[PDB]
RNA sequence: UGUCCUACGCCGGCAGGCGCGGGUAACCCGUUGAACCCCAUUCGUGAUGGGGAUCGGGGAUUGCAAUUAUUCCCC
């Protein structure tokens, strides 16, 4: 009877989780979350300061729907379409330093673990904190 | 004044490229005339036809 | 909102006219030297609301940006940002924007000319 | 020739908006940056503004497209 | 008592399994008013608005859906839901409600029940 | 009921033309809920009269380079467009489209002749297929040229060139090239 | 329908079958 | 084997399936096996007499 | 397609380095998490946040050797 997180709509759960995460206040921002692009096919940096918060959100959701992924898959995900000047465009993964802090960070929240078969993957903790958030979302949004 | 017509039989695709069609076509308010008319695009037995100037007949060879 | 009573419509920043009916990051990026990436770490970096236009700020916002501006390692921007960073006669990571970028590449097309390199002489038969 | 849209409110320019765009019978960011010679991320700020008093009714919305209409 | 069809486009293949349930219509584990183009939503709800909320209220689907790309998977999906519930219906329900069933989708969209023949051309030497 | 975009309704539509009642398909055979349906409608002659005209104004849509392919695009086009339109004129943009599918439609065109060196135009009567066709491209031409560098979102002048066209008003890009093909038409007979 | 399209289907109904059909440490020492 | 058009004959690639798409297919039907193939589906002149012409 | 394809862990912001595994293959990369597309934000008719050429500096990689810029990254 419990609403899973795969009945909710993403960009909400996305969304409510960032706050989630920002609300809790226990997330390793790194030094350099101003001063970096996500990946070397981006040109500017990101508008929303608080990306790290969106980005680890992402993560966790990722994380949660097909775990075992490193840094690499982290990488192939968030990558995208390289502009190569008057060359054409190809495909060019995300930045693994950003991947590796959003996940050692979500490693330190106690939220995200380590697994003998390969990278990431979550926490009981995690899972029944992103059904809690998913069960509020759908509250949000579904008896509304 | 605008007139309406029908058409009976294609007679075929005339024109220097094949790019008209010569056709029967008689109206449906009098339905004793009986005109050749050429027409562009695709017809058939059955179209009607929105005729602005209803006196002259087609000529092709 | 409405128009405020100080907003100025041309700025005057490093002798260079800055149209302030633009937004404040891409104001900044129309003074040579600075693109719109480092505009942007710029106004970060000295806690500047990105969605506020820029021919409305005060002189002490001003003041303040143009002073990261022309010292960008006092304030935590990263030695691989900047323009010129092992420089051939003094090495020092410096950001020139305004006349030192002007000046710096007529002495570098200069220093390439005055020791006959390939560089320098085909550049200079170029025109 | 060149279009010369302003950036912020004037005093008139706010006045005749607040006492005429609630009745258009057409309410787009496209159509007021027209006819009251706004650059469009102005008239945009203007629309949800003048949503968030109540005025203003939404019909639509999308990335591309958000279109409003009158009240009564 | 259950029953497995499958449905496809050019190389999206979708395979719903039909069995006794209260309503709940899943593909990927995730409800159809959640997969991830909502400007062909209508397209999958078309089984539903046209036979109704009550001849889909005492079944519950699954679709597993692997290939293609997002049109093509939807169209699959709207495929494997109508041939799964004539097949529920020709197999343990009485055999004139599935004519009406069948006939409705066949004048609606014939494609429906039937797969669509076209595929991407080789290119030759 | 079958209503297009889960609002439309078809059964108050009709068409003031007898040439071109069986080559717009609009009625409760032809009523659906999206103009997407991904149909085999040119593998032989006629079969594109049974299309829904909505689909074809959406398939005339994906044009310029660009733009091909991409049918999502254009149905958010149309939807939005058609919003515009009842949100403008309060009446149903089905009958919009249709009135505006017949006012631009030219019912008598020009065709080039010539033996040698000597070119000229013979004046012909157009079939209601070629009629729909001609009126469906001038609009969506109407609509691209009109908007192209201003202001004005595609849907927008595309509400408007329906509207102008429907009301036969010379201000639309369709309806003064029907003018002009039937002036050229009429001053060659 | 042809080779490849049929085998992908009947891989995605074998996968469906069993996962439909399934909704430690291994015996080191032999004895009870 | 024995039958006639084999008899009368002018005498990876094992996994390929044939599928067969008539009722929708049901992989839970037990007869759902014979609409699954296993493998691809589908000089004398003449006398005035009508006999023919041996050599 | 692959004994150069690469999973994973650590460092760096990025090119990239270090270690430890799999794959002579429908077994590993790889449930090939591709791009257009979809959703949301900013931009407003302005050679402009469109367009990217040509240039100045710095870092890295392949090679006996990169100068007449091998190639890649940042400003």
């Amino acid at each position: 009877p419990g609403v899973t997180v795969k009945d909710v709509n993403q960009q909400e759960f996305v969304r409510a989780l960032a706050a989630f995460l920002k609300k809790s206040g226990k997330l390793k921002v790194p030094e350099w979350v101003d001063t970096v692009k996500l990946a070397k096919h981006k040109e500017l940096a990101p508008y929303d300061e608080n990306w790290f918060y969106t980005r680890a959100a992402s993560t966790a959701r990722h994380l949660y729907l097909r775990g075992g992924a490193g840094v690499g898959s982290m990488t192939k995900i968030y990558g995208g379409r390289q502009r190569n000047g008057v060359m054409p465009s190809h495909f060019s993964r995300g930045s693994k330093s950003v991947a590796r802090r959003v996940l050692q960070a979500l490693e330190g929240l106690k939220m995200v673990e380590k697994d003998q078969d390969g990278g990431r993957k979550l926490t009981p903790q995690g899972q029944r904190d992103l059904d809690r958030i998913a069960g509020q979302v759908a509250a949000a949004n579904k008896k509304h | 004044p605008i007139k309406l017509a029908r058409v009976t039989k294609v007679l075929g695709r005339t024109g220097s490229q094949g790019q008209c069609t010569q056709v029967r076509v008689e109206f449906m308010d009098d339905t004793s005339r009986s005109i050749i008319r050429n027409v562009k695009g695709p017809v058939r037995e059955g179209d009607v036809l929105t005729l602005l100037e209803s006196e002259r007949e087609a000529r092709r060879l | 909102l409405v128009i405020p009573e100080k907003f100025q419509h041309i700025l005057r920043v490093l002798n260079t006219n800055i149209d302030g009916r633009r937004k404040i990051a891409f104001a900044i990026t129309a003074i040579k030297g600075v693109g719109r990436r480092y505009a942007h770490v710029v106004l970060r970096k000295a806690d500047i609301d990105l969605t506020k236009r820029a021919g409305e700020l005060t002189e002490d916002e001003v003041e303040r940006v143009i002073t990261i501006m022309q010292n960008p390692r006092q304030y935590k921007i990263p030695d691989w940002f900047l323009n010129r960073q092992k420089d051939v006669k003094d090495g020092k990571y410096s950001q020139v924007l305004a006349n030192g970028l002007d000046n710096k590449l007529r002495e570098d097309l200069e220093r390439l000319k005055k020791i006959r390199a390939h560089r320098g002489l085909r550049h200079f038969w170029g025109l | 020739d060149k279009l010369n849209n302003l950036v912020l409110f004037d005093k008139a320019t706010y006045d005749k908006l607040c006492k005429e765009v609630p009745n258009y019978k057409l309410i787009t960011p496209a159509v007021v940056s027209e006819r009251l010679k706004i650059r469009g991320s102005l008239a945009r700020a203007a629309l949800q503004e003048l949503l968030s008093k109540g005025l203003i009714k939404l019909v639509s919305k999308h990335r591309a497209q958000v279109i409003y209409t009158r009240n009564t | 008592q259950s029953v497995q069809v499958f449905g496809r486009k050019k190389t999206a293949t979708a395979v719903a399994h039909c069995k006794r349930g209260n309503g709940l219509i899943k593909v990927n584990g995730r409800p159809l008013e959640m997969i991830e183009p909502r400007t062909l939503q209508y397209k999958l709800l078309e089984p539903v608005l046209l036979l109704g909320k009550e001849r889909f209220a005492g079944v519950d689907i699954r679709v597993r859906v692997k290939g293609g790309g997002h049109v093509a998977q939807i169209y699959a999906i709207r495929q494997s839901i109508s041939k799964a519930l004539v097949a529920y219906y020709q197999k343990y329900v009485d055999e004139a409600s599935k004519k009406e069933i069948k006939d409705i989708l066949i004048q609606y969209d014939r494609t429906l029940l039937v797969a669509d023949p076209r595929r991407c051309e080789s290119k030759k030497f | 009921d079958i209503k297009l975009f889960g609002k439309w309704s078809t059964d108050d539509v009709q068409i003031n033309d007898i040439s071109l009642q069986d080559y717009i398909a609009v009625k409760e055979k032809y009523a659906k809920y999206l103009p997407h349906s991904a149909g085999r409608y040119a593998a032989k002659r006629f079969r594109k009269a049974q299309c829904p005209i909505v689909e074809r104004l959406t398939n005339s849509m994906m044009m310029h380079g660009r733009n091909n392919g991409k049918k999502l695009m254009t149905v958010r086009i149309v939807k939005h467009a058609f919003e515009i339109i009842h949100l403008l004129t309060g009446e149903n943009p089905l009958q919009v489209l249709v009135n505006a599918i017949i006012n631009s439609g030219p019912r008598e065109d020009s065709t080039r002749i010539g033996r040698a060196g000597t070119v000229r135009r013979q004046a012909v009567d157009v079939s209601p297929l070629r009629r729909v066709n001609q009126a469906i491209w001038l609009l969506c031409t109407g609509a691209r040229e009109a908007a192209f560098r201003n202001i004005k979102t595609i849907a927008e002048c595309l509400a408007d060139e329906l509207i102008n066209a429907a009301k036969g008003s010379s201000n639309s890009y369709a309806i003064k090239k029907k003018d002009e093909l039937e002036r050229v038409a009429k001053s060659n007979r | 329908v042809g080779p490849r399209l049929s085998r992908r289907i009947l891989q995605q109904a074998r996968q469906q079958q069993e996962e439909l059909e399934a909704e430690r440490e291994r015996t080191t020492r032999l004895g009870p | 084997g024995d039958s006639i058009e084999e008899i009368l004959a002018d005498s990876r690639q094992r996994s390929r399936a044939w599928l067969k798409e008539d009722e929708p297919l049901n992989f839970l039907d037990p007869k759902v096996a014979q609409r699954v193939l296993a493998t691809q589906p589908g000089g004398f002149k003449v006398s005035a007499d009508g006999r023919l012409i041996i050599r």
